């Protein structure tokens, strides 16, 4: 008796938009609104063989002879203006509330009793620990991924906008507040309280995040890349793509709500190598490893089932991940 | 109810839809873990169906790893330049090869067809030797799909293959086209036992081929020449 | 029973920004924050038969009837003013550490044993003879490729700028300096340590390197060359492109890269042809030859897996080009080719 | 104490003489069965002296097997007759061959190097085809010396060497000259398991080689090319 | 002019005075010496 | 005016860059640029261009 839905599925809370790029001097950034944007380029890119060979030592003129017929590539770039030292990347996100309640369900007795379940989670404690979490992601500026990696200083500028005018401003150096571990701080509470009242449903929360990076003159920034699937054979001059808003470098706010979620910090293997983003199986497409494999049971599936179906309640920490899961949203279902 | 062609594999979406008001299911092909196709296809569709729905992608697929993966080609020329006497297409090249344009002090150069030319001269009695040690096997371009620590000669670093590189080149649905009927009668085995090379997991009765069967193999399927 | 990592991926360190050209008098090198930009013009080029032929050709009425018609080009071109003779080329520098952490990595044995071994070459010596080598190659205006042949002054400011101001100003002569050998000088040994100090992760080190180049009045400087994709062209189109940046001739930052690294004076080959970049078979496309080759114990991957997998540690020069492939960066693993 | 190079044996009669006041023993070396030889030779002779006794009628023999079993050769001439072109000591005959005299409606013929030639026209193409397919590996004349039944490719027919005729091609005696741990790295084994195919009896651990493992020996050693 | 039916283009001189070791006519090699300072594109 | 006449700025073959290299060596021991240097002196002279 009460078995799981054949279809389940959670719209995600935590809508970000899309991060727009903009460059300026440092000491302007009050007057950041008419910041010109990072425009995309295309320059030409000439390498040699620098990857592993399949035969190792077996063939040297043929690696002389593709020495001499070198690649060539059209790649494209985004950099900040030879007269400019700041990267501003401004986008906006809406916390929404409605955690636990599915867009989809096919059992009327499973999601009563997934309604009850995270109403007895919200009763107990309160969304302070997640809400928390998400505010010091927004308070280091992790959205920026490889902008903000050697930067000489990061400011995030917070603005919670209630009507069309806003409503309260944070202000943080995001190289004070790391990338390892959760501190407290009287501002960031009151943003932690912000978003927990968001992701209660007792209000409505509009927030506008904008990141100032002091990287230096005419230097790289990195947007997100497109897809250039099927054409690196038969010209395979264009190699790279970089994602765009119209004329202007974008990050995707798939890529900004990825590094929002970068709260799980109790997962079985270890805690000193630091957060990861939440997920079901959790798992990291750069180390290649899912923490949190099915064969512990400490992965999300197996979390809900034991605590919606057999009322395990489990440990306070693997009910926040649970709970930031459903927060995240995504197709649980047989598949 | 997964089809599998080879390498490829067809498996259906577990819950069908209604389209046009019959049932139809979509059915995703993939190369290992490399998904490169679905389509949606109906409900009584045979299997043979489902296969020459997707014969297309994997013949396309053929196509291209057999031109990506061509091995190299020499040509026997003489001193004036054109006018190419032989062919012969390397799997490697002769490593006395440095850039050269062929003059007349000597009649026969053996040039690589690559544009800027690396070239050797030789006499038609080094040039086949060149061609007996250096010549490709018919299906070289297979050796392209194939992880290279699986096609190394040094013992230390080889490592056997695992049930789905053994189906590129042994299976009726394979790059070869051998079946493993033949390739038993090949290494002088039994399909039973060598059936048990072909199981997937450790556990189902599966061991892992040798060092000497799997390069023999190789030898006798025109794929690596494995001097 | 540790083997590599199948996956292995490294971010470049010390990244340069795309040179910017502008042209200007000798003597007004310190006040050249105003001088204009190199622009890129166009120009017609009509074109002999002068490249060697088959013997399909070389009768003498086709040759003669090939010279007939002859060739007609666009050809993108960058000059000096007639009235200023010194290129000014500006870029800037990031150093910024953590050398040995890679950027992906597949087995987190292969992870942490690659960075304890890193972590014992950081102990051994600092990055004080790799530092001391991109300061010279700093030092020495090696990035002006062709814009430095023939040369009469070649003169190099670099900056070291901490807050949004100057912090530090060094000047070299950059043809008392050699593309040859790696000399000694207090200031260069200063700027090698705050080099050194941004490759070890104890600082951010941002430098402004600005090179002045005394060539001639009007003479052509050379800029980096993009490349031009026509298929089906209707005769006579441009035949070269050259880079540029807001109408301002420039150079790519990885050709910048390429001549900062060129450090590698280790190949087994000889010592006398001079320092080359540092690649995995550390290969220069000029001479079309692969130094480092692969049956030679010597190129990046096979010392890397010696010292790490079977603790094989080389030679310290070539423990200096193994660390200097680190910090170049790269796609090291089975994503082979 | 008997003496082992490769497939021979020398061995002492079991009771000695006095010759000239010294004591002797008569030491017989055989090729398997085949009694080759006979000397008296003394005691206080160390085995290294015993064994350049014979070496000369070893290697007497070597030569004789030498110049018994080499392949045939085919030459490439121009179409006049003479003036050979290139030469490939080829391991079976193209079997288009039918007697012929070159004459100049080809440029380019294959003759036989034995006298009653049989020849083939060729455009150089083919002949490069005909050289890789046919060609002998530079120790086929050992296959002159081994029993046929186990050069065979038909696994119906084929039986595994003995141990005799495996140290015809594995040992530091043998024609070879290639040693147990040499023949080991090269199957990708062990010494220890390689040794249990070299020793003598069914009885003393001792297991036959496999077909795919022997003629993937056959050919890295350069004596059956095994294609 | 220097039709290479005739020995006397760049490319022949140039081959036989460093293949063969033929060293041409010093003014030939004045010749060849001054296309060396012209600069080109010499290959196939 | 900058020298350096007879080395490649791209070349293939070593063993040819070498021997391309001392045969332009021993053109210069042999006679200098004198001859080559007098005609393009006499080119810069009378107003050819």
């Amino acid at each position: 008796i009460l078995s799981t839905a054949s279809v389940l599925a959670f719209e995600r809370k935590l809508d970000p938009s899309d991060a727009l790029m903009s460059a300026g001097a440092w000491a302007q950034r009050d007057a950041s609104q008419e910041w010109p944007a990072v425009t995309v380029r295309e320059k030409s890119v000439r390498g040699t063989i620098s990857n592993r060979l399949k035969t190792k030592d077996r063939d040297p003129a043929k690696l002389d002879a593709s020495i001499q017929s070198p690649n060539l590539q059209t790649v494209d770039v985004a950099n900040l203006p030879s007269d400019a030292d700041t990267l501003k990347v401004r986008f906006t996100l809406r916390v929404l509330g409605g955690a636990g309640t599915p867009s989809a369900c096919n059992d009327a007795a499973y999601r009563d009793k997934l309604l009850q379940t995270v109403a007895t989670y919200v009763n107990e404690q309160g969304f302070a620990e997640l809400a928390r979490r998400y505010a010091h992601n927004l308070a280091n500026a992790r959205f920026l991924w490889r902008n903000r990696v050697g930067a000489e200083a990061v400011e995030v500028r917070i603005n919670h906008i209630r009507q069309g005018e806003v409503a309260r401003t944070w202000r943080f150096d995001a190289l004070a507040i790391g990338l390892r571990d959760f501190k407290a701080d009287a501002e960031l509470d009151a943003l932690a309280e912000l978003i927990a009242s968001g992701l209660s449903g007792s209000g409505h929360v509009l927030l506008e995040v904008v990141a100032f990076a002091r990287i230096g003159d005419g230097q790289e920034v990195f947007p997100s890349q497109e897809l250039i699937l099927d054409k690196g054979d038969k010209k395979g001059q264009k190699s790279k793509t970089l994602y765009s808003v119209r004329d202007a470098a974008a990050i995707h706010s798939q890529k900004i709500g990825n590094a929002l979620r970068t709260i799980d910090t109790w997962y079985p293997d270890e805690d000193g190598l630091g957060p990861i983003a939440v997920e079901p199986y959790g798992s990291v497409t750069s180390q290649g490893k899912a923490y949190r494999q099915p064969k512990q049971k400490l992965d999300f599936y197996t979390l809900l089932d034991n605590w919606v179906l057999r009322d395990e309640a489990p440990a306070v920490e693997q009910q926040h991940y649970v709970i930031a899961n459903l927060i995240r949203g995504g197709v649980f279902g047989e598949a | 109810n997964a089809i599998h062609i080879g390498p490829f594999s067809i498996t259906p979406a577990a819950r069908g839809l209604h389209y046009g008001g019959l049932p139809h299911h979509q059915w995703t092909l993939y190369y290992g873990p490399r998904e490169m196709a679905i389509k949606t296809l109906p409900d009584s569709y045979t299997s043979s169906e489902v296969r020459d729905e997707f014969s297309d992608i994997i013949a396309e697929f053929v196509i291209d790893a057999r031109h990506r993966y061509a091995p190299d080609v020499l040509e026997l020329v003489n001193s004036d330049g054109d006018a190419v006497l032989a062919r012969v297409a390397v799997s490697r090249l002769p490593e006395a090869l440095s850039g050269c344009i062929p003059d007349d002090r000597f009649p026969y150069w053996l040039l690589t067809a690559s544009r800027p030319r690396l070239g050797l001269p030789v006499t038609l009695n080094e040039y086949t030797a060149l061609a007996v040690e250096l010549s490709a096997p018919p299906l070289a371009w297979i050796t392209g799909l194939l992880p290279g620590e699986v096609l190394t000669h040094d013992a230390e670093e080889w490592r056997p293959p695992t049930s789905w590189e053994l189906r590129h080149v042994v299976g009726e649905g394979s790059f070869t086209g051998v079946s493993g009927a033949a390739a038993a009668a090949l290494l002088g085995m039994s399909a039973t036992n060598f059936r048990k090379y072909t199981a997937g997991d450790s556990a189902a009765n599966r061991q892992k081929i040798s060092f000497a069967a799997w390069h023999y193999l190789l030898d006798r399927l025109g794929v690596k020449r494995a001097s």
